[PDB]
């Protein structure tokens, strides 16, 4: 009459897992190890706020594109996929992708004046403007570099020097104007044959303008090509030119520790913190895998092409 | 065995008795705790062993750097294939394992009991034994924590 | 058990009886089908979970790009090592698993039968039982689909 | 007397599998998941026929090497490891590996005349030939570019322009002649100092010839260096030169969607289709692994260094 | 079962008898050898399947090649994550397997013996049987290599 | 009365393994598959001794930096992280990282004189020295290249040629001097406008000096930029210059089979052999994994971030 049975727990759970032999097996308790949830925003990366360039490219932001809109540090950079305004005056930026990568994560960053626009005594310092670079509809030009042209039918040779007296590495930018005929060359710079030599303890540069017939971009056929260098503390930079020189005015105090990347994302800031950031939004880093977006920045779960990764913890049901 | 018990709610594996004094459910707290630990400890292993150091991923190349951008993509979705495949299988494999673990534990509980009872109980073949003699609750509670006294009911089955 | 049966051709696991009316082989169609599914479903899992997106592999570098060509080769035969090692082991591991699965299924079939038969049959220890009493084909066919009636032959063994 | 046994199926199967504990275990039924079989031919890649360059390099094919031998689309390109003829006139091709990669998979491709050889009125348009580029043993030269030299002791400055009036991107090629002394420079081009400036909306080029004493290749010590660019629709290309200019005549209508690579293989076409192509032959894509050749193109099984990957499905034998 | 034997030193699995003539330990040399092979063969598999072709790793890039140096690092510690994770788990998984293998082998030895002995021996439930009748060393040595004669002691238990 | 038990072996072993369910489980016998042991030395790589550059960079070693200190073959190269002396005269080395990689593993290497310093009849061959390159405190200069300057107020055009009459590829190095003003240019080389043209069957070079105002390095503001090329057997190299030419004197016989890398390590040689070398020391290659250092050279176990990888072989204890 008297009985004792052996058995196992079951419940109302409807959750299903998979096996290397069977599929859709119902289970008592389960665990999902695939993060598929994001917050649809850009956020701080471990305390350190990102640098979001509204609608500028890194280049335009650095040079001071007038069509564009101080931050002491960032963890990563966010551009849109195609920033509305980049190089207002058509041209080119040398070793641009390397500079972008360098600037990806900056510990300290402070803009400082190194050559005052006023100090140009024998060259016309205030007529290097273009309608391609409008400010409030008036002809302007990148705010951080000076487009020098001739004064009283003459372009004396420039010799300028700057000693890095700061305790920090200095990012210095300059440029060259590629005119579109010989007439424009003499009109602007008098001298038919020009050069720009630039030297530090490591840099040994000599640029020579390229005259060419080019399609108009932003109603300009001439071109501006820009160059950069990092100037170590106590080092000097020596500029020499007899034309086409787009002088520096402002440079940047730089402190680089780690690296990062440039994120392309359409999203906006969310006064928000994460350990792992996505172009589509910030995500939690507890789970070993995620399926949001491959181009993450941070301490991130592994990116996986799965819809569900669920691990059986309980037992079979009834 | 036949199915699980909705009645048993205080543990994973256990017993259901039915004597004169009445019926009852009870969890085998020792084997239930040993199992919960293992399964938990398994899940933790799959989660914590992941290295997850700081990395930054992105397109960093121009129109004349398409070859290296391609090399980047090759390795980028090289690892995507490795991780997907192994995560998919890791789960599928270890689930088979967890469910086998549960069977084993249930049977090893049944088998630990069948040993004590010997011939004086009848293996119904559904996970239950039906005593030829009579079991009070003192009998039942002895079988469960495994302090059963066979030198008592020893002959009555004849 | 001793070996397999060449005679049994209509399934993976099964029975061979021998009474007065004669001998015979028979497959346990339910447990045979459950097993074939699993094994099949396993193989499919190993095959289908492979991602295999479109990729193009080749030497795309010149005499002054030997460093990156080398980086390419490093990752190229980096994955070669990962895949080889894991595919080799995946097979070796899951084979151990499949063969254990087959043992289990064979024993769990034997054990489902031993339960029904109780004491009135003699465990020869080779995978067979030798009835003390006599079994017609109606007896035999009841043991196989598991509708065995012990409340009949119940005493005759004495 | 009466008996019932429990047992398992066995058969005549001789097939062996391996285990993480044992080796060479005989088995009832098995599965091989390693494709090791190929068809020894080059084939279509998902409907789209490959471009097989018999014995030309991509360069020679593009420029119209006379020693070489219309296809509107391809999925991949096949060169031999060392194509018999590449640059008939010795020289160089700029950003060649990038151009190869670009051309790897082309959706549409049509050769069109952009500057007619006849249109050169003040320059000798039909004497830019060499024995290094023989056609039927007669001195010839790449069919798609024109090697202009002086007419009546004079080389006027060239100003030519082409507007992309097509609905498609245009691949344009030109070149420069690097002579081997000053005498040859004046002999051919009159002007001692020459340049070639080339400009689009994105290109800003100025090439200047390099005079050097060089070993003879194909009996020529002078050199031809070639350049390319993609010209967007509605954009213009502006050529200007006073010497050494190897003008374009034919350009290419281009439509690029996906990417692919250039396969080096000695094989031939087989009027044949695949999802995965190998330098050694086409293979089936059902199995998760293969061991043919690492340099595949397509949707390919994983390349693995194994001889046999066999999975036990049946059971042990007797 | 209860624990292991310090006494048993000539093998992995085995027997301890205790009759009139005295006690003794003995290893089951056939099942012990089969197991040692497997475990050994397992370890070898994990070691030998590693491909390990000649490779040279190093920083080969300059101040203006930081992007590719980064691509190098990404793949370099991409594989570091793959290998670490899989090696960690490979060990953890196969250890579970080895220890399950040892249980199975011990029980399958016990179960091969319980079959022969039938009812004339008493399952103490600790891994031992206590004979109702008497066993000389000729009895004992027959049980171990499995040549046991039940058609002798067959009735004495009554 | 009589009993027979079934049981399993146990011993004094204290060793612990881990499981995907439990942790710190004691075990009878075990196996460790993680090599964590090294010999703290640099060693031969499969018979072939490494080239250890004591405190030179590859560049300085090749050019014959006087501040620096014959080996026919090596398997790999060892520099310190920051070699004390690199380019004694400040400057630059073109395609340096590629040359380093090329030289990583050399089967045969023999220095040979190709242009004797004595043979310079119309140019001053023995005054190209600097205090930046001191030998025993006396002004010297890279031993393998000749810094030619003017003789009797004149710098005739140089025309030199070398035919590779050896059975082996030849590594040839030369350089250019970038002075710091026009005055120095005429002081040293007379001619205000100079060039250096260099040509083989594959090389087509024309270098032109860059005058710039530079920070002093090693008390010199001028610069030396170096170039290399591989000269195939039977090919010739043709140098032509009218100034700033840093001529070759010694070149290198080269035989390249395999590749390798350049190891940065502070360690020293140990008269020792390995199959796998580490910046921290040589290691055994039997075990499938190691945790010493990621930057290995050889046939190496996989690098893993683990402290212990131990595999249970025995059984549980008591
Ligand atoms: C830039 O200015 C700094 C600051 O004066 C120079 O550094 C000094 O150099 C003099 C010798 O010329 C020494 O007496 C000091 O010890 C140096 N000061 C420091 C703080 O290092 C530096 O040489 C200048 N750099 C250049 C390239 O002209
Ligand atoms: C090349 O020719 C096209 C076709 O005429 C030019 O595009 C036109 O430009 C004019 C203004 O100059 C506009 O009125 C038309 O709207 C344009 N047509 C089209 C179809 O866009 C084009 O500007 C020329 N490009 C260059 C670089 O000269
Ligand atoms: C460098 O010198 C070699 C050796 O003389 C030249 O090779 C010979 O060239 C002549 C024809 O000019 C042939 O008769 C011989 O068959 C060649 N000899 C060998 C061993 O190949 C070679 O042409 C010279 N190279 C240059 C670039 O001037
Ligand atoms: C399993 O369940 C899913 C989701 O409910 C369903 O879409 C699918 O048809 C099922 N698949 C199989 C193989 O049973
Ligand atoms: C297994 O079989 C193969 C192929 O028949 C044979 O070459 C080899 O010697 C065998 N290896 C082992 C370890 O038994
Ligand atoms: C396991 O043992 C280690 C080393 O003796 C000890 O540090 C640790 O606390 C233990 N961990 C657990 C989870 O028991």
């Amino acid at each position: 009459e008297d009985q004792i049975c052996i058995g196992y727990h079951a419940n109302n759970s409807t959750e299903q897992v998979d096996t290397i032999m069977e599929k859709n097996v119902t289970v008592t308790h389960a665990q999902d190890i695939l993060e598929k949830t994001h917050n649809g925003k850009l956020c701080d990366l471990d305390g350190v706020k990102p640098l979001i360039l509204r609608d500028c490219s890194v280049a335009g932001w650095l040079l001071g594109n007038p069509m564009c809109d101080n931050v002491p540090e960032w963890s990563y950079i966010v551009e849109k996929a195609s920033p509305a305004n980049d190089l207002c005056y058509p041209g080119d930026f040398n070793d641009y992708e390397e500079l972008k990568h360098l600037l990806s994560r900056i510990n300290h960053f402070e803009k400082i004046q190194i050559i005052p626009k006023s100090s140009w005594s024998n060259h016309e310092a205030s007529s290097g403007v273009s309608s391609a670079c409008p400010y409030l509809g008036k002809s302007s030009f990148f705010r951080n570099v000076v487009w020098l042209i001739k004064k009283n039918s003459a372009y004396p040779t420039i010799k300028r020097s700057y000693n890095n007296t700061n305790q920090e590495d200095l990012l210095v930018l300059w440029g060259i104007h590629h005119p579109n005929d010989a007439a424009e060359q003499t009109k602007l710079y008098q001298n038919p044959t020009t050069y720009i030599s630039v030297g530090t303890s490591t840099l040994n540069q000599r640029l020579v303008p390229k005259i060419a017939t080019r399609s108009k971009v932003n109603g300009q056929s001439g071109r501006m090509e820009f160059f950069w260098t990092i100037l170590k503390p106590n080092d000097a930079i020596n500029f020499e030119s007899n034309g086409n020189f787009i002088a520096p005015e402002y440079a940047y105090k730089i402190v680089k520790k780690g690296d990062s990347a440039i994120m392309k994302s359409e999203l906006e800031y969310g006064n928000c913190n994460t350990k792992c950031q996505t172009p589509m939004g910030a995500i939690n880093s507890s789970m070993p895998f995620h399926n949001i977006h491959p181009l993450t920045i941070g301490e991130c779960p592994k990116y996986v092409k799965s819809n569900r990764l669920v691990l059986a913890t309980g037992l079979r049901n009834t | 065995i036949e199915g699980g018990w909705q009645g048993m709610v205080d543990g994973w594996y256990g017993y259901h008795h039915s004597n004169e004094q009445g019926s009852g459910y009870a969890a085998d707290k020792e084997s239930t705790q040993k199992a919960i630990d293992g399964v938990t400890n398994k899940v933790n292993s799959i989660i914590d062993k992941m290295n997850t150091q700081f990395e930054a991923v992105g397109r960093e190349f121009n129109n004349l750097e398409r070859r290296i951008e391609n090399l980047n993509k090759k390795m980028e979705d090289g690892f995507l294939d490795v991780w997907t495949y192994n995560a998919e299988l890791l789960v599928l494999m270890e689930n088979e394992r967890t469910l086998d673990f549960h069977d084993s534990n249930v049977k090893n509980l049944y088998d630990k009991v069948r040993l004590q009872l010997r011939d004086n109980a009848k293996e119904l073949g559904n996970g239950c034994f039906e005593f030829y003699h009579k079991c009070d609750n003192e009998c039942m509670e002895s079988v469960k924590n495994g302090t059963y006294d066979y030198p008592q009911y020893s002959e009555e089955a004849r």
